[PDB]
């Protein structure tokens, strides 16, 4: 039926499994326990839940998800937190050694000897669900240990199991700040393995969900878990048409063939519009036109892309909530009408809509709004090359002054591979004024 | 589980080690007796990086004591934690070195290397896996320097995959003590430099002036700058016995320190410093850290980078902190002085914070840093083993102990490498 | 007297811990010398406030009764 | 009423296993306790002779 | 019931028989006076194995004290536990030693042998089924080398189906103190090795080396040394006297550990040694032990097998342990050291497990080993007895007596034949 793993790759990937599944057990009133009171929902594992649990005739809600680390710590403490009873001891897969931000460490030292056990997992995972629509992989470029372990394992996810989707999620390096200078290193070896292999991968930076914080939000001190949750409730929606239903139903597989054009490139943007602070909700109005206005600005976008700087090519919204397509169309056909947007000739209609009547709902201890009516923004646009634009200039200086080399080349590896991603990239970024020129 | 095992050499290494070692047993809250009294469960849980558990709640310390005379010793045994020390880690020569480095690396050290190897070793398997050691003595002292570069020789063959942390002290630049010093540093740093990764630089005269500038005191005793140090290499061990989102790992860090292999020298620093009055009229806020974490005052290690640049640098920070503030800082201080940095690396900065605060204060950090103020450090020296190598002062007694000037001709030789390493990249 | 040589040169503790503790009417009282950047995940217990007020899930049971088994043919 | 029961004896099996466990971390110290003591007396023994 | 009659001989066995009684009798917890304070049920229940029990819950040794002198018997029967030795047992001649082998083997003997065969039947008839015998005594000593060999010989037509356990110490190699002993060792061994079938090797420079090594109390008592060696035999002897899945019997060890007939000689090996401060500074498990256990300064018996190579080696474990630690400790040592040992015979170990921990300690080991360092042993005595025989030094009290040099030349011929026999099987 309808049901998916996701993957949770590296201490960057944890607390996003943890708070996800945290936020996901609240709407179905998920017990810290693992039981639902005296009323009936168990079963052989199948309602609400067999989607995104297995609450097995033992009657226990198992997440349909794999926490894979290398370094102890940040998993030790989860598993004696709050909900570990819940979760699968070695589904947490856990490691002894740090791949030290090392990309080939991560992916050469240590990812043999886990990856069998991880292989071992996914097929008992494998033989259990009915659909599997695909995987949720959650990661990021600048990953300490979820570049170089996510790699291999990528590779071997998709050799095995060649005929389903791979879903990519990752936090996109921040453009001017950099916690590390070997972070250049990694993500371009990432994306140069990545673009032949993964589906779909969906990126996001974290000083723009700042801005948003003290922007609309009013909080000047935010924290990880004002992030996590609304991350955690974008990839929240994007469930929600598994969960739910609505006027209609998409699936990820319409989500790839409408969103990605041609071959390589599949790098849309996400981004919710609904995002205010709690007071504003409330002696203010939330209705189609306005989210939809605000959807489309230029500076409610979590990445640093100028859209009037490049050209658009898709546009995805999901309205999960009670919203009407009467004052949607109307209200999209005068986006069409606005003269700013600058769609591509080439695509009349780059316009996919998923409507769902479920209202996003306020978390326990939460900051967000309190929505009725919410859209989630998927949109692609030639406003991007320049993340990569910024990137290789970057890496052209630190590539020609030769950082670092000793230690990568000490440890078995050589610059053939280096060199293969500089072009690469200029053949990415060639296609993207290629298909930008009309 | 990764751990590490530590080494007391050196005279100073001894009061180094001594005030080091309760500087940790104390907050994680063990009685001088030994029995742990059970309090924080997380010290409870990560004090298997450094201890191993006895019978009786007594977690043994990891270490070795080495040393020639016997008297330093006693005292420290004599001491409120010579108890928690071990017989067995005290290993001992027969003979008085003389402060002879020579004497310390090729006669003295011949018939004590074997048994320290037997010491060492047996606590290695007692171990699983270490991530390396880390050793306390000075470049300046003359028994540490003679045992070091033997010792950090022989660990690198056996272990070559670990870590060799070292921890020294540049003698005082103004007035050296020992005349042959200098004589004892070239030597030692000729093998240093090759045999080590990392290197910790602290100076005497600094620490001085701080209790001149922050202390106020007067009269402080020798232990209390013990204290201090201890304090400072115990804030960068804190991330690895640690939780909190900040990669401990001194991997993690030292390929996020090292751009080069010669790279190996790096300077300490340290967060909030308060004289009396100021106790009260200080209002902790990150800037105000961060403004006295980077000030050319709470400098402790050798001299003002003023002189020079910066080329990496590297801050923990220790307490209930947040992304934010460490992040706009990092922007203020980028835009601050973003001329004093090195154009060769753009966001030289790495940054991690510990959630765990010290026991009794929270808004706390440590500084490591590696900038271009070490030229002033060996060109000093430079001039000074010139001097006296321009009419062989102090010679006859190493070459009765086997020395010749040619060992010297090298090793001067490869400092001098150093030297324009360091003034070509920046300069 | 848990101070090592009180008044040392770096800050120092004195005071009893087992005392410095605060909680919510949502959680128990915590060690505030203690709290760490993870255990907000799950600190806070339930309300049957923050729920939504409509559950529309999906029932497939009668579904699965021809999943289990094939569909007619001639 | 299968489900009922089998989950319900779970966490009865589960409760005393832990019971037997806090029992077997009981009886250990008492002799790590005995020991200490035993090397306590040694100690003073040695102080008179 | 198979049970087990001892024989105290020699002026030294004469000391280690008190002292492995006393201890047996501290184990088993009876009162010098001899009525059993009754605590543990299995050492009530299998005292009966070496203890006869008389009236009033008195357990009577079964036991033989043979001497010539009597005041070692009048402060033997003066010591702690003489009351609890019988003078029925106490049986003696009316001459003195002089220390000569001869005049014990030739003249003295022949009016005492009739005594204590007498008497050792009437023990004998006394018991109902008897493992065997064991006797301490030494071969570097005159009495009990001289009654020791006899006896061995006539023990063997009486009983030719039972255990002839024989325990004795190896004299001083550099000096014997005695310095007709070489001859006293080259007669006896010569008569050893076709009774015996079972030979205990202890030297005393080893246990002075240990005692400078663990004991470290610098002045000892011999009965110190007395209570090392009892131990070793103790713990053999809890095999058979206590439960547990370990398999006892000598003859179950014994055709373990001889290969061949001629293998008589072996070394003992003994489990945990404690210093001062160790005693609370050891983390007491298993894989320490075996270190230790597998220590070549835990060497007691003769010296260092590192010279040569590890025919057999088999040792008896006692606490409470499980098999699953001591087989992995089992296969450390085959990865460990896999070319030290024979070609001959793989997995050359042999693990019995006593469950009943000891009164002092919990856990605790004996190990039984055959190894071959044995030939620097009667080599050295080689070259001893042919410069002494070279100019038959000492020789006219001998030819006084009534023997010859031609009993000298098949002895050492006997042991030049062991010398090669040695060598070919592992060389
Ligand atoms: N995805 C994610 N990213 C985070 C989180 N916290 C900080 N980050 C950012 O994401 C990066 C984390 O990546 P890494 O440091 O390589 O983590 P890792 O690969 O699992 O290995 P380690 O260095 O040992 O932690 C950092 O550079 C941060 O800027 C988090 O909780 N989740
Ligand atoms: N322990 C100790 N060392 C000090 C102190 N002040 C300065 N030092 C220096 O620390 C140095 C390092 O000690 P060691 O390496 O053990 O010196 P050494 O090999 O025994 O020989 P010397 O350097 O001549 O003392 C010494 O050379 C001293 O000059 C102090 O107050 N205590
Ligand atoms: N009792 C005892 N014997 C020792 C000691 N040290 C070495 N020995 C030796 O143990 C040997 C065995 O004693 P016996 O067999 O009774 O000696 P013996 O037949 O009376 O003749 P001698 O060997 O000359 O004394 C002696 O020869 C001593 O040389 C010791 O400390 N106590």
């Amino acid at each position: 039926m309808r049901e998916c793993i996701s993957i949770h790759v590296g201490q960057a990937g944890v607390q996003i499994g943890n708070a996800c599944w945290e936020l996901y057990c609240l709407e179905h009133g998920i017990q810290p326990d693992g039981q639902m009171p005296s009323d009936k929902t168990i079963g052989g594992g199948d309602d609400s839940f067999n989607t995104f649990f297995s609450e097995t005739g033992a009657g226990k809600h198992v997440p349909r998800a794999v926490f894979v680390d290398l370094e102890p710590t940040v998993v030790d403490e989860v598993r004696t937190g709050t909900y570990r009873q819940l979760f699968h001891p070695e589904q947490l897969i856990t490691g002894k050694e740090d791949a030290a931000n090392n990309y080939a460490r991560g992916h050469y030292t240590i990812g043999k000897e886990i990856v069998d056990l991880v292989l071992d997992r996914i097929r008992k995972l494998a033989d259990l669900c009915t659909g599997l629509q695909g995987f949720l992989i959650f990661h990021s470029f600048g990953g300490g240990t979820g570049s170089g372990f996510a790699s291999l394992l990528m590779e071997r996810l998709s050799v095995d199991y060649g005929k389903k989707s791979k879903l990519e999620f990752a936090i996109y390096p921040a453009p001017q700040v950099s916690t590390a200078v070997v972070e250049p290193y990694n993500s371009i070896l990432t994306t140069h393995t990545t673009l032949e292999h993964s589906d779909c991968a969906f990126m996001v930076d974290n000083e723009a969900i700042y801005d948003i914080c003290r922007r609309n939000l009013d909080i000047e001190r935010p924290t990880y878990t004002n992030l996590n949750r609304l991350i955690g409730q974008i990839v929240s929606s994007i469930t929600a048409s598994l969960r739910f239903d609505g006027a209609l139903n998409v699936d990820l597989t319409e989500f790839q063939t409408n969103l990605v054009p041609y071959p390589r490139i599949h790098f849309p943007l996400a981004t919710y519009a609904p995002v205010i602070s709690a007071e504003k909700a409330y002696h203010e109005q939330l209705s189609v036109a306005e989210i939809t206005n605000a959807c489309f600005e230029p500076a409610n976008q979590m990445v640093k892309c100028d859209p009037r700087h490049g050209k658009y090519m898709a546009c995805c919204m999901l309205y999960r909530g009670d919203v009407v397509p009467k004052d949607v169309n109307a209200a999209i056909a005068t986006i069409k009408t606005k003269r700013t947007i600058q769609f591509v000739d080439w695509c009349p209609t780059g316009f996919k809509v998923g409507i769902n009547y479920q209202p996003p709902t306020v978390v326990p201890g939460g900051d967000l709004a309190k929505v009725q009516r919410a859209v989630c923004m998927l949109s692609n646009t030639t406003a991007i090359a320049e993340a990569w634009a910024r990137l290789d200039h970057k890496f052209d200086l630190m590539y020609a002054k030769r950082a670092f080399v000793h230690w990568y080349v000490g440890e078995g590896m050589e610059e053939g591979e280096f060199s293969e991603a500089r072009e690469d990239l200029a053949a990415l970024e060639k296609d993207y004024e290629e298909v930008g020129v009309d | 589980m990764r751990e590490i095992v530590h080494l007391q050499a050196g005279q100073c290494g001894n009061q180094i080690g001594a005030k080091f070692w309760e500087v940790i047993s104390d907050e994680h809250g063990i009685d001088p007796t030994g029995t742990y009294h059970g309090d924080s469960d997380l010290q409870l849980e990560r004090i298997n990086v450094y201890y191993n558990e006895a019978t009786g709640g007594k977690y043994v310390p990891r270490a070795v004591l080495v040393d020639l005379e016997p008297g330093t010793m006693d005292s420290v045994r004599s001491g409120p934690f010579g108890q928690i020390f071990r017989p067995d880690n005290f290993v001992f020569g027969q003979s008085g070195a003389g402060n002879n480095w020579a004497k310390g690396h090729y006669t003295e050290g011949a018939e004590l290397v074997d048994s320290v190897l037997d010491v060492v070793r047996k606590e290695a398997e007692s171990c699983d896996c270490l991530q390396g050691f880390q050793l306390t003595h000075s470049l300046g002292g003359g028994t540490g320097s003679g045992m070091g570069t033997l010792l950090i020789s022989k660990i690198r063959e056996e272990y070559p995959d670990r870590i060799m942390n070292t921890f020294s002290v540049v003698p005082s630049p103004k007035v050296s003590d020992t005349v042959v010093e200098p004589y004892n540093a070239t030597l030692s740093v000729h093998q240093l430099v090759e045999n080590t990764d990392e290197t910790y630089c602290i100076d005497n005269e600094a620490l001085y002036d701080i209790c001149f500038r922050t202390l106020k005191l007067t009269t402080p005793t020798y232990g209390d700058l013990n204290h201090l140090v201890s304090a400072t290499m115990s804030g960068v061990t804190t991330c690895l016995r640690f939780p909190g989102q900040l990669n401990a790992d001194l991997r993690k860090l030292a390929v996020n320190m090292v751009p080069f292999p010669r790279l190996h020298f790096f300077m300490p620093g340290f967060a909030p410093l308060t004289s009396r009055g100021s106790q009260q009229y200080r209002a902790l806020t990150v800037p105000e850290l961060t403004q006295q974490m980077f000030d050319a005052k709470n400098m402790m290690a050798a001299c003002d980078p003023r002189h020079g640049r910066y080329l990496t640098v590297a801050a923990v920070f220790r307490g209930r902190m947040s992304m934010k503030e460490v992040d706009e800082q990092m922007l203020n201080v980028q835009n601050k002085n973003s001329s004093y940095f090195v154009e060769w690396i753009p966001n030289n900065v790495k940054t991690a914070v510990c959630d765990i605060p010290p026991r009794g204060l929270k808004m706390s950090a440590t500084f490591i840093g590696n900038s271009t103020a070490i030229q002033e450090l060996f060109k000093r020296i430079s001039e000074q083993f010139t001097a006296m190598f321009r009419r062989k002062a102090f010679l006859h007694w190493y070459t009765g102990e086997g020395m010749d000037e040619m060992e010297f001709t090298e090793a001067e030789s490869n400092m001098n490498d150093l030297v324009s390493e360091y003034q070509q990249y920046q300069d | 007297a848990l101070c090592v040589n009180p008044g040392n040169p770096v800050f120092s503790c004195m005071l009893d811990p087992k005392t410095l503790h605060t909680a919510t009417s949502l959680s128990k009282a915590q060690m505030i010398m203690y709290k760490t950047s993870a255990s907000q995940y799950g600190a806070f217990s339930p309300r049957p406030f923050f729920f939504p007020c409509k559950f529309l899930p999906q029932e497939q049971a009668f579904t699965e009764h021809l999943k289990t088994t094939g569909f007619y043919q001639n | 009423r299968r489900q009922r029961e089998m989950k319900q004896d779970f966490e009865d099996q589960m409760a005393l296993k832990e019971l037997i466990l806090q029992a077997a971390k009981e009886e250990e110290e008492t002799f790590k306790k005995a020991m200490l003591a035993k090397f306590a007396e040694d100690d003073r023994i040695e102080l008179m002779n």
